[PDB]
């Protein structure tokens, strides 16, 4: 009766079902957990918001087209305006979180295409000016739930001031490595003939026990079309990709007034 | 400060800092004073 | 406080180490560590996959 | 501990199908030859000794070339040639950097070795007595020299090495000195949060590890006063990571670096040579 | 060494000292506590924000003058915009809280005056029109940290629309009972010759285990000058009264999007 | 007459000392001494002060 294809995930007041899964990835074989006393750093009693924040948040959907080059998000950036998770994140200097990432893309037995879904620790990307190095604005680095898109062309700016965004070049994974090697990162593939969802469970990953969520994204989420969407009756068809992410084992230190980041 | 002078012989510091305040008004002076520490990353506080 | 350990075999025994310095940072290379767990990268799946069984049942 | 031996196996005719899988799961292929062919028994005595992290990193790599000179300096520019300062980094060269960047995080002690070379700038300005070099490690915050003979070189607290030209390459060990529980090779973030309506510049700020990294400064001088003969020196700095741990593997750098970040160069993003045909042996 | 006059209170990252206290009141002899499984109502796992919210918040100070008739606040209304307490309150349908109330008023050995400090369960007050009954706007009932003032005159409005505020008549405690009987409520007195502070520890009080904080104030805080401020060198002198309140054993149920009440 | 002592921990054991000289002045650095009594400077008071009690009673 039980199947690798059929899964239920419940966190807080939120449940996901899938009937065409392909198992689930636990990044580096490690389930998220709270911070042990023997690895702790800040000494204030932490906030552990539990069910208020450790629940599935659904981002705005994106459209997969035959011409799409792919999508990226950063975490915790993508969830910074998500209910009580966002409030706990911005009221504290320090935060740590694991995640359940659930990527959703259904089609038909007549559609074809394959998405690589990668969770990348410290997903540092190239800037779009050759007048400077490491020259990216906070606003362009932290787009929130809208995330960004890859391109198949690199066109760095004439002026340094116009190039303060990522050069998200698909085949170099936006960071000067070949995309074919992205499989060294925790991943699943949504191959439309096989599965309609990817599930990745991510522990907290950093060189520290806890860090400044508003300064530092721990994970990149990359969705690359490895094989282009094709549908014989309409080559111009679009199918949605929906990203749903639950924080897990969230812990916050250094309470004060709320952080309100620059928007320009 | 003595702490500041010692810290300037080192590159790294960790731990809790103690701020002790001595009121030197007359015995007849009363009052209540709020002393605050706001961890970083938000608007620096300029109001109570 | 001499350590006697196996050498790496050559074409056709043991060697002696004494640490001369009070800081471990001063020490020669760590001894060969053959530890490995490729599965944390090659098979980081929640549900066990038996090679002889279907990957998807 | 050895790499895997091959067991004796014959054929199969079975509902057991180890040749098929579903890599959508995020699992790599797992099948080995005994799953898909008839195999003999082969005892494998071979080991993965030389691909342990300690073995892979167990080399002194050149990370920079510094220059210092010793002559009678009469201009500001020539006074600045009598000593040099270098922000300690592995990003001046590409080879050790690329090996480290197989990993996101690392923890290691460092062996630092130096190779010091000289040449005469000119003939018919006489000779030069054998030179002593001072290499001073200036941790962040310690005062940096503005002249080759200022007070900073007394080095009461900073570690200095005095090297005599022609002696064995000088060498010292550095502990794991990171202020985090590991070194970060990559940092997807900023040094500070820019806040709503603040007047602080957001137009000329940087991104990533360059905004947060500081391993201090190496300052080098010739201790000797000037000879009639101008001597020019190179100091090659070597790093060997030892007692190594690494976490979170990454695809290696596929295209040329163009600075301290992950940025790439428009004329150098075509690493593959096109094959004549998909059917080219 | 230990004295009824000298007290330290620590909650979360906040500490109060007083050197001229008069013991402390525990309302109805009951310390606040979390909601037991045998008295529980909503079944979702509650949020217990602990140190993020259960800490001293200092309100804007008010000025005690020889002509002051008194001050009122409602709880949790007075704390609705206080750090993470306010955020937890408005992100949830349901909340319960106890409080430590610390009222601060120092003067000199030459000043005189006495403040009654009363914690009143269900502090329902009269409206200011005789054209209607129970006719008070949400905005006027819920002033927040500024609270309100008592008057020694009752002047109900000509038009019903102009009288939708409390008739906070001092000697009738704004509710048709004699102020001299307010001592049946948990109270202290700040008598300037004796003490410079009042401390009241309040359990949650309601006919329910948990309720809608944005709809319903559980406690009124009343400060009445029982004996007028007097200072011989300057009868027009003013001394501050400062109110500092810590939520305690806070528990919230029914997480959703944030409540944003009407401001007009 | 070899002394074997604990090294200061690094990124990821013991070391050996032999004194070669007849004068202790010739010896390497004194071993780490973690002794401390801040109270002789931070609290040099005749009568014990209990933190939780009033400083002046
Ligand atoms: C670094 C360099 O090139 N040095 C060269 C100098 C310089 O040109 C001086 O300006 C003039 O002595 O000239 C030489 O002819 C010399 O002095 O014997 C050869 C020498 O190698
Ligand atoms: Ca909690
Ligand atoms: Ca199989
Ligand atoms: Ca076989
Ligand atoms: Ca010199
Ligand atoms: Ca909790
Ligand atoms: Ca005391
Ligand atoms: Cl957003
Ligand atoms: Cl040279
Ligand atoms: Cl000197
Ligand atoms: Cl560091
Ligand atoms: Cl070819
Ligand atoms: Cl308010
Ligand atoms: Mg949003
Ligand atoms: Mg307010
Ligand atoms: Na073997």
């Amino acid at each position: 009766g039980y199947s690798d294809r059929v899964r239920q995930i419940t966190l807080g007041n939120s449940t996901i079902t899938t009937q065409e899964a392909a198992n689930a990835v636990v990044a580096y074989g490690e389930w998220p957990s709270y911070l042990d006393d023997k690895e702790a750093n800040p000494i204030d009693a932490p906030t552990e918001p539990d069910v208020s924040s450790n629940r599935f948040y659904t981002l705005d959907s994106v459209q997969w087209k035959s011409t799409s080059r792919g999508w990226w998000w950063k975490l915790p950036d993508a969830l910074k305006d998500m209910g009580m998770f966002g409030q706990n994140m911005y009221y504290h200097y320090l935060g740590r979180s694991g995640y359940t990432v659930h990527v959703q893309c259904n089609a038909s037995k007549f559609h074809q295409g394959a998405l690589g879904v990668f969770a990348i620790p410290e997903y540092v990307m190239a800037c779009n000016t050759e007048a400077k190095t490491s020259y990216v604005s906070y606003v362009n680095a932290n787009p929130g739930e809208k995330g960004g898109v890859f391109d198949n062309a690199y066109n760095p700016s004439a002026e340094a001031s116009e190039g303060r965004k990522f050069a998200a070049l698909d085949y170099l994974l936006g960071c000067g490595v070949l995309a074919g090697n992205a499989f060294v990162y925790p991943h699943q593939i949504i191959n439309l003939r096989t599965n309609n969802s990817a599930t990745l469970v991510l522990p907290y990953v950093n060189s520290l026990a806890i860090d400044c969520m508003a300064k530092h994204n721990n994970w990149g989420l990359v969705i690359l079309p490895l094989c282009k969407l094709d549908y014989a009756p309409n080559s111009s068809t679009e199918i949605p990709i929906t990203v749903t992410i639950a924080p897990m084992f969230t812990e916050f230190n250094g309470l004060r007034n709320i952080t309100v980041p620059a928007t320009q | 400060t003595m702490l500041g002078e010692i810290l300037n012989y080192y590159t790294h510091w960790t731990g809790s800092l103690r701020f002790t305040f001595l009121f030197c008004g007359s015995m007849m002076a009363t009052g209540k004073i709020l002393l605050s520490y706001s961890p970083p990353g938000a608007k620096p506080p300029t109001t109570r | 406080g001499a350590q006697v350990s196996s050498q790496k075999v050559g074409a056709h025994v043991n060697y002696t180490t004494i640490n001369y310095y009070k800081d471990s940072a001063s020490n020669a290379a760590s001894k060969l560590d053959f530890s490995q767990d490729p599965s944390k990268f090659t098979e980081p799946v929640k549900d066990i996959m038996i090679k002889t069984a279907p990957a998807l049942n | 501990p050895t790499a895997q031996s091959t067991p004796l196996t014959s054929g199969v005719n079975s509902q057991e199908v180890p040749a098929l899988t579903a890599v959508e799961t995020g699992a790599s292929g797992q099948a080995v030859p005994s799953d898909v062919i008839e195999t003999r028994h082969v005892v494998n005595y071979k080991t993965r000794s030389e691909s342990t992290l300690e073995s892979f990193f167990g080399r002194s790599a050149c990370v920079t070339i510094l220059e210092v000179e010793n002559f009678n300096a009469t201009t500001d520019a020539d006074r600045k040639k009598q000593f040099t300062t270098w922000a300690i980094t592995y990003t001046d060269t590409v080879q050790l950097r690329r090996k480290l960047e197989f990993f996101t995080y690392s923890r290691f002690d460092l062996e630092m070795t130096f190779v010091i070379t000289e040449r005469y700038y000119a003939s018919n300005t006489g000779h030069a007595r054998n030179q002593v070099y001072q290499l001073m490690y200036i941790p962040p915050g310690a005062p940096r020299p503005t002249a080759w003979d200022d007070y900073t070189w007394q080095s009461s607290s900073n570690p200095s090495v005095f090297y005599t030209y022609g002696s064995a390459p000088p060498r010292m060990s550095i502990p794991y000195v990171g202020i985090a529980n590991a070194y970060s090779h990559f940092y997807d973030g900023f040094a500070r949060v820019p806040l709503k309506d603040e007047t602080v510049d957001s137009g000329d700020t940087y991104y990533g590890l360059v905004t947060i990294n500081d391993f201090g400064t190496l300052a080098v001088r010739v201790v000797n006063e000037y000879n009639p003969a101008r001597i020019t020196s190179k100091i090659r700095v070597y790093m060997k990571p030892k007692h190594v741990r690494c976490w979170c593997p990454r695809p290696p750098r596929a295209v040329p670096y163009r600075g301290e970040g992950v940025d790439f160069k428009q004329d150098s993003i075509t690493p593959l040579t096109a094959v004549e045909n998909i059917n080219t042996f």
